[PDB]
């Protein structure tokens, strides 16, 4: 019944309740450290001259 | 993948045969097909080829006119038609499967040929003989007139084998890359112009004949042979 | 009644998650991005037009070696371009025309394909007769496929329109993992660098992480108003975008469990249909259906570019793993790499 | 005073039929009819570039008075452009009264090489009128017989005539079917239109081809034709030339 | 270019001519969209024409080849699949008059015929409305009255009247009557004239698309 299916969500709410969350910071830190330690290679964001360019 | 050869037998001076393919077992329609000679005692030699739905054909300089090439897609059949036979004509000749896209592998699958007797860029093959002492690495070399490394990026350099009493195969296709069904015993590397295969580990059903192939532009032209003993 | 107790400690547990997420929260991505340098204008011009397809395209991906690229139409044929000449290496007909997805293996021995006929169509490239046919027929998902993407040559999970997400075996051709716990069906899925995990977006405007190897949904992420129709992971693995119907592309940690930016403007009030990251993440391609792409300022929330080459709308886009290009295609027919 | 007008007409009309060719060329992706379009725009725009040079041939000996002699095979490809701008304006009407009255065979069994074979068969047969002219009338190198050039010159008049009479029929035939029945049809733009293109063929395409043609033989004459009539005849005939342009590729697409 | 890229050009251009060859022929060809409820009476449909996501049915009348696609055995949002078939040529909307008093279920084909009637994809498209059990209808109407489904209804039930009733109510649902062009029939399990009816409501589409097709629009 809906019995089954509503301890199911107790279930699955039950395990997402309690995960090691980091903060905000540290993750928006670790993006803009990621996206500053490859902006060489990175070829749309700085646009390589026509002889290493293949289109 | 099955391509066998008929229309065999010794021939007058001026005589005409057609030679004949028959093709099963892959999909011959939208493959290119190659002719290859052998004399009975120097290397092969290129004939002739058609391309895929027969729009592009071309041919050798010493068969210019002469010979002619005939696909057959719904009866997958490929004619070679002989006319004004001379004696420069007494070889054994392989009908040749080859595909062209980006990554292909041409010239992968060989027919077992067929006799008949009649009663540009140059290949240098670097050492005509070598003993070999199995186990150990061995290094073959062929040298070319011309770069063989297109602007593309692309080394046209295709490296066979074939074994006594066998028909050939490819080995290495494009100076580097390794051919399905071959081991990774052997390699291929090499410079402008400059070529080396690579035998680590020699075994077994390796001893026979190695060629050097250019396909950058026709005529397409083997080097001498280099048999291993 | 047992059933109201359990749907309020459902009620509780939702409390306690959003006052945990809302605790982690003492900074935006906004306040700690903005001093640095902006993008700048992208300007991203057409350097190659691929026209053999007659119909709306609907899926597109780009090979590992970055040359290679698979489209999808609806006329029934799925055309594997070689991007840097525009020549077709191949083109293979389908069994039903109407399909929404296409995958290529990593390996690039493999194409995928689905639709509206319940099943993942996976096809052998590197035969050795020379065509390519078909290798496996994955059915036993009861409604339209969504998404198909490769893990291995041998696994691919899949996203269909009854809810679920699947993990497959492909030589046996068993459903070996069924990932349920959406409401409205799911749209959109993105594989993990790592292959360990992946994202899947739905019409319950969720998306949920799940987790290959053990078969269970491990986060949900909530915040979108209407039906999320794309998603794609960030290259680092720790951070993805959902884009939707609500004008709206949004970008969440896996990390932190919330939102992190939303990328809106008030001139777009149309769905997107398709997002990619660039290869450092520092740029985000949404495909609209105003016709056009836009290049976010993945960082700073800014509009960096417009890629305005289609009249139609655009139906799928994706960058190369060299970083080089962006094919987009569309319901115009035409696929443009842009650079 | 006509002259001015007929090289601004020519001018919008050349840059009209060159977007035409340009877009329908190498840009989109053409069907079935758009080739009469595109051969439309080539006939028309060899006629216009053809008047830009006679106008400016007949205004720089207003002014400055050089009095350039060009050969006289200029006009008889210009009189093969015309008459290859009106059999593809006849022949547009044809398609789309078959289009109508026989559907099942114009979607399925229409040969996809059809258009491009009368388009080829009309603009030789253009390009043979032109030349018998010509040949037997003084418009090339040699000289023939004034004699017989009337006679040739009566069989492009009549087959202009012709061109007028199916052009007529189709728009006829095409109008009484879908008076006949026709539910989804949205039928005053097509009553307009139709009886625009009969208009224009009329009035505009067809003073030339009579005064150039039929007039000069049954009138003998010149002392008011060929300063009051003929320039304002071939104003005219480069009004349909600029319309062609906009009426069947630029109101549609 | 090298000689392996000239071949490579041979086969796109090969693929090319293909993809045209396929494309043109795909074309000549009339796409029909099957809707409707559960039982509505659509598999005596399919039965009268030709004779697990989508069910496609194949049959040629008079020279002309349709393809048929039944969609309606797929049970989730319509709204994420149904722009697939704009560029449908006519839609075939099968409603059975003998479900209208049982559990009511004229006011789901009802509130079906509104949402796609008026939806954004289907804009132009041409709807043939097959009301498909009338032979069950007239003794139903003998027994039953039919203010159950309408209690605004007033007027005599025979059988002429209250079908020309539902054909009204059917056809007032739309907010644009002259974008589109909607073709009802009253059909039995036994009649020969449905294939006909469908071919003579697919010309009128075909001379319009004719006339697209030569500029007029
Ligand atoms: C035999 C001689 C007289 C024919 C040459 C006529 C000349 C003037 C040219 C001008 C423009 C040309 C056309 C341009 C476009 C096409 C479309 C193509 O799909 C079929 C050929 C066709 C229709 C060409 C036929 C030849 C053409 C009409």
């Amino acid at each position: 019944a809906s019995i089954a299916q509503a301890r199911k969500l107790v279930e699955q709410l039950k395990m997402e309740a309690n995960i090691d969350r980091i903060k905000v910071s540290k993750a928006a830190a670790d993006l803009m450290a990621y996206c500053e330690a490859h902006a060489k290679e990175d070829p749309l964001l700085t646009p390589v001259p026509a002889s290493e360019n293949p289109f | 993948v099955q391509l066998v050869e008929s229309g065999g037998g010794l021939v007058q001076p001026g005589g005409s045969r057609k030679l004949s393919c028959s093709a099963s077992g892959f999909a011959f329609s939208s493959f290119g097909m190659h002719w290859v000679r052998q004399a009975p005692e120097k290397g092969l030699e290129w004939v002739a080829y058609i391309s895929s739905g027969s729009g592009t054909i071309y041919y050798a300089d010493t068969v210019k006119g002469r010979f002619t090439i005939s696909r057959d897609d719904p009866k997958n059949t490929l004619f070679l038609q002989m006319t004004s036979l001379r004696s420069e004509d007494t070889a054994m000749y392989y009908c040749v499967r080859s595909i062209y896209y980006y990554g292909s592998s041409p010239f992968d699958f060989w027919g077992q040929g067929t006799t008949l007797t009649v009663s540009d860029i140059v290949m240098t093959q670097a050492t005509s003989s070598v003993p070999v002492t199995p186990g150990e690495s061995v290094s073959i070399s062929c040298r070319s007139s011309k770069s063989l490394l297109h602007s593309n990026g692309n080394t046209y350099l295709y490296w066979f084998l074939q074994r006594p009493g066998q028909s050939p195969q490819l080995l290495i296709y494009r100076m580097s890359n390794l051919a399905s069904g071959v081991p990774d015993r052997f390699s291929g590397s090499g410079s402008g112009t400059a070529f080396t295969l690579t035998i680590s580990r020699l075994e077994a059903e390796d001893v026979g004949v190695y060629y050097c192939m250019q396909h950058l532009e026709y005529p397409l032209t083997f080097g001498a042979g280099t048999k291993l003993e | 009644s047992e059933l109201d107790q359990l749907r309020q400690e459902a009620e509780q547990l939702k409390n306690q998650i959003r006052d945990a997420r809302k605790a982690c929260a003492d900074a935006t991505l906004s306040q700690i991005t903005n001093n640095i340098d902006p993008v700048g204008r992208i300007q991203m011009r057409t350097r190659r037009t691929l026209r053999g397809h007659l119909a709306k395209i609907y899926a597109m991906h780009w090979g590992t070696d970055s040359r290679l690229l698979v489209s999808a139409s609806q006329d029934g044929k799925l055309i594997i371009w070689d991007s840097y000449t525009t020549n077709k290496v191949h083109a293979i007909p389908l069994r039903s025309s109407w399909v929404m997805t296409c995958a290529y293996a990593p390996s690039g021995n493999y194409v995928a394909c689905g639709g509206l006929d319940n099943i993942c169509s996976i096809y052998n490239l590197k035969t050795r007769e020379g065509n390519v046919r078909v290798s496996r027929e994955l059915a036993g998902h009861t409604g339209y496929l969504s998404c198909c993407r490769f893990l291995d040559d041998n696994q691919i999970v899949t996203s269909s329109g009854d809810t679920t997400c699947a993990l497959w075996d492909i030589e046996t051709g068993q459903q070996t993992t069924t990932f349920t716990g959406h409401t409205g069906d799911v749209m959109s899925l993105s594989l993990a660098p790592d292959t360990r995990l992946f994202v899947s977006g739905a019409c319950d405007a969720s998306a949920k992480l799940w987790d290959v190897r053990e078969g269970m949904c491990r986060q949900t992420f909530t915040g979108h108003e209407s039906d999320i129709n794309a998603i794609c992971f960030f290259p680092n693995g720790n951070a993805f975008a959902t884009g939707s119907d609500d004008a709206t592309c949004r970008l969440f940690d896996l990390r932190a469990d919330q939102e992190l930016m939303t990328y809106s403007h008030d001139n777009i009030i149309c769905g997107i249909t398709s997002v990619s990251f660039s290869k450092s993440g520092r740029l985000l391609l949404a495909g609209y259906d105003d016709f056009n792409c836009n290049v976010w300022d993945a960082l700073k929330a800014d509009r960096a570019g417009v890629l305005a080459g289609h009249d139609n709308r655009v139906s799928c886009l994706g960058v190369t793993d060299d970083g080089m290009a962006v094919a987009t295609g569309s319901w115009d027919s035409f696929l443009k790499i842009w650079n | 005073i006509p002259v001015f007008l007929i090289l601004f007409i020519a001018l919008v009309g050349l840059v009209g039929n060159g977007f035409v060719l340009w877009l329908l060329g190498f840009r989109m992706r053409r069907n079935a009819f758009s080739v009469y379009v595109l051969s439309l725009a080539g006939a028309d725009f060899l006629f216009l570039c053809f008047q830009i040079i006679n106008c400016l041939v007949y205004l720089s000996n207003f002014f400055c008075s050089i009095s350039i002699n060009f050969p006289s095979f200029f006009t008889t490809v210009m009189t093969c452009a015309y008459l290859a701008g009106l059999s593809m304006l006849s022949t547009v009407s044809t398609e789309r009264c078959l289009s109508v009255l026989w559907p099942i065979w114009y979607r399925c069994r229409r040969p996809r090489h059809l258009s491009a074979v009368v388009c080829v068969l009309l603009w030789a047969l253009s390009l043979l009128l032109s030349i018998l002219e010509g040949k037997f009338c003084g418009f090339l190198f040699s000289d023939g017989d004034s004699g017989w050039c009337q006679t040739f010159d009566f069989i492009t008049a009549a087959w202009l005539i012709f061109l007028f009479m199916v052009l007529c029929g189709s728009s006829l035939a095409l109008l009484v079917r879908i008076l006949c029945g026709s539910r989804g049809l949205p039928l005053t733009r097509l009553y307009l239109t139709i009886l625009l293109t009969v208009l224009v063929f009329l009035l505009c395409g067809l003073p030339f081809g009579i005064q150039w043609f039929l007039i000069l033989w049954i009138w003998k004459d010149s002392d008011v034709l060929f300063c009051h009539i003929h320039p304002v005849s071939v104003v005219l005939s480069s009004l349909n030339s600029s319309a062609n342009p906009i009426i069947y590729f630029f109101v549609g697409s | 270019l090298s000689a392996e890229d000239k071949a490579a050009v041979e086969r796109s251009k090969m693929i090319d001519r293909n993809l045209r060859e396929d494309g043109e022929k795909a074309a000549r060809e009339v796409k029909l969209l099957l809707l409707g409820a559960g039982e509505s009476g659509k598999s005596t449909i399919v039965k009268q024409m030709k004779i697990t996501g989508i069910v496609e049915t194949h049959f040629t009348f008079k020279d002309l080849h349709f393809k048929m696609f039944d969609v309606g055995g797929q049970r989730s949002e319509r709204k994420k699949w149904i722009h697939c078939f704009e560029g449908v040529t006519a839609i075939i909307f099968c409603v059975a008059l003998s479900d209208y008093d049982l559990v009511n279920r004229m006011h789901e084909s009802m509130k079906l015929f509104d949402s796609i009637c008026n939806n954004k994809w289907f804009t132009d498209t041409s709807i043939i409305l097959f009301l498909n059990k009338k032979d069950l209808f007239e003794e139903k109407i003998k027994k039953s009255p039919l203010t159950i489904c309408y209690p605004e209804y007033a007027g005599s039930n025979t059988y002429e009247e209250a079908a020309a009733y539902i054909q009204c109510q059917f056809e007032d649902l739309n907010k644009r009557k002259d974008t589109k062009e909607i073709y009802t029939h009253f059909t039995c399990a036994t009649d020969t004239k449905n294939v006909q009816f469908v071919f003579d409501a697919v010309t009128d589409v075909i001379i319009k698309n004719n006339l697209k097709d030569c500029g007029l629009f």
